[PDB]
C-alpha cells in the first residue's frame, strides 16, 4: 500500500508581473518517504531551490515544501516536477 | 488559549537507499517542527529558535543518548515485524506519541504505531490496552500487554508529562504560537482566496442565498506560504457570498 503525492504549485503572495515573490511547490500525502522534487522555469530545472525537511502527518503520510525566489513575468512559465515510486514517469505540474 | 498539541514521530526504514537515514524522529508543537534526530547526525537538534534559546546543552545531550537507544529499539522492532509478515525489501515502521491541551482546559493523549504507513497498534490509555489490526499486531499486543507497568508508565507520560512539556514549550514559543495574523480575503472569477493568516486553522465556505450546500463546494488545502503564514481557497440568478472564520472573527464577502 503506497500513496501518490499531491502536488500544489502557488506563489507566496498574490502574483504581480515584475514584482519579486516566491514560487512554492507543496508535495504531500505520499508514502513511502523517498521523493524527488525539482522546480522548473521554461522547462529547465532551477538551481537555487530551498526546501523544508521531510515532515510527518497523523495519517502516516509525509509532506515537504520546495520554494524559490522569483520575479513572475508574462513570458515565463513555471512548473514543479515530482518523482516517487508510485509514478512511472516524473509528473510535471504547471503553475496557473 | 487556543487548542495546542505536542507530537513526536519516529520513522524507521529497513534497507534504505544510499544516503536516506534508517531512522528519523521529529517533534512538533502544533504545525511547528521543534526538534530533530536521525541515524546520520546521531544528534537531537532544535528546529525552532525558541527551543534552542530555552533549553540548555544538557537537555540536548541527554535526549541525544535516549534517541540513540530508541533508534536501536526501532531497528529491532521493525526486524521482528518484517520477519513475522515474511516481507522482503524495504518496509517502514512509524510511531506517533502526543497530547493536546484544549481551549476548555481538557486534555487528550494518544500513542500509535504503523507498518508501511498503515495503522498497526493503537494504545488505549483508559483501558490500558493495545488495539491490534491483524495477527502480527496481535502477537506484539500480547507481549506489550504482559508488561503492565509500561502501560501504566505510558498513561502517566501521556496525561502528565506530555502536558507539562507542551505548557513549557508554549511559553518558549509564545510570540510565534499564540499570535494572530488575520487573513486577507478576495473573491475572483467563483473563487474565494485567503492568505497571510496565522494560525493555519480557518474555515472557508460559499453560501448561495444564505444556505451552504457543502456538496456543490470545492475546498483548497491550507498551504504554507513560506513566511510563517498560510493560504487557502474555496471555489463554487442567485446571491453568492464567501464566509471566512478565523480566530473568533467571522468575515463575509458578498458578490
Ligand atoms: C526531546 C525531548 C525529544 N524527545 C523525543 C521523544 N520524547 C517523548 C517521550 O519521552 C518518548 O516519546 C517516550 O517514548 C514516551 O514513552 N520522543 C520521540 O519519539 N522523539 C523525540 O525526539
Amino acid at each position: 500500500i503506497q500513496r501518490t503525492p499531491k502536488i500544489q504549485v502557488y506563489s507566496r503572495h498574490p502574483a504581480e508581473n515584475g514584482k519579486s515573490n516566491f514560487l512554492n511547490c507543496y508535495v504531500s500525502g505520499f508514502h513511502p518517504s523517498d521523493i524527488e522534487v525539482d522546480l522548473l522555469k521554461n522547462g529547465e530545472r532551477i538551481e537555487k531551490v530551498e526546501h523544508s525537511d521531510l515532515s510527518f502527518s497523523k495519517d502516516w503520510s509525509f509532506y515537504l515544501l520546495y520554494y524559490t525566489e522569483f520575479t513572475p513575468t508574462e513570458k515565463d512559465e513555471y512548473a514543479c516536477r515530482v518523482n516517487h515510486v508510485t509514478l512511472s514517469q516524473p509528473k510535471i505540474v504547471k503553475w496557473d | 488559549m487556543r487548542t495546542h498539541s505536542l507530537r513526536y514521530f519516529r520513522l524507521g526504514v529497513s534497507d534504505p537507499i544510499h544516503g536516506v537515514p534508517e531512522f528519523i524522529s521529529v517533534g512538533y508543537v502544533d504545525s511547528h517542527p521543534i526538534t530533530t534526530y536521525d541515524s546520520v547526525t546521531r544528534q537531537k537538534e532544535p528546529r525552532a529558535p525558541w527551543m534552542a534559546e530555552n533549553l540548555a546543552p544538557d537537555h540536548w545531550e541527554r535526549y541525544t543518548q535516549l534517541l540513540r537507544g530508541w533508534q536501536q529499539m526501532f531497528k529491532v522492532e521493525l526486524k521482528r515485524l518484517q520477519r513475522h509478515y515474511n516481507h522482503s525489501g524495504s518496509h517502514t515502521y512509524q510511531r506517533m506519541i502526543g497530547c493536546e491541551l484544549l481551549e476548555d482546559g481538557s486534555t487528550t493523549g494518544f500513542l500509535q504505531y504503523a507498518y508501511d504507513g498503515q495503522d498497526f497498534l493503537i494504545f488505549n490509555k483508559d483501558t490500558l490496552s493495545w488495539l491490534a489490526v491483524d495477527n502480527v499486531a496481535h502477537t506484539i499486543k500480547q507481549a506489550w500487554e504482559a508488561n503492565q507497568h509500561e502501560l501504566l508508565y505510558q498513561k502517566n507520560w501521556l496525561e502528565e508529562e506530555c502536558i507539562a512539556w507542551l505548557k513549557r514549550f508554549l511559553e518558549y514559543g509564545k510570540d510565534t504560537l499564540q499570535r494572530t495574523e488575520p487573513p486577507l480575503v478576495r473573491v475572483n472569477r467563483l473563487f474565494c482566496k485567503a492568505h497571510g493568516f496565522y494560525p493555519p486553522e480557518i474555515y472557508m465556505t460559499w453560501m448561495k442565498n444564505g444556505e451552504e450546500i457543502v456538496q456543490e463546494i470545492d475546498y483548497g488545502d491550507i498551504l504554507p506560504s513560506g513566511d510563517g503564514t498560510y493560504q487557502a481557497w474555496a471555489s463554487i440568478s442567485n446571491l453568492y457570498s464567501c464566509h471566512v472564520e478565523h480566530s473568533g472573527v467571522h468575515m463575509v464577502l458578498q458578490v
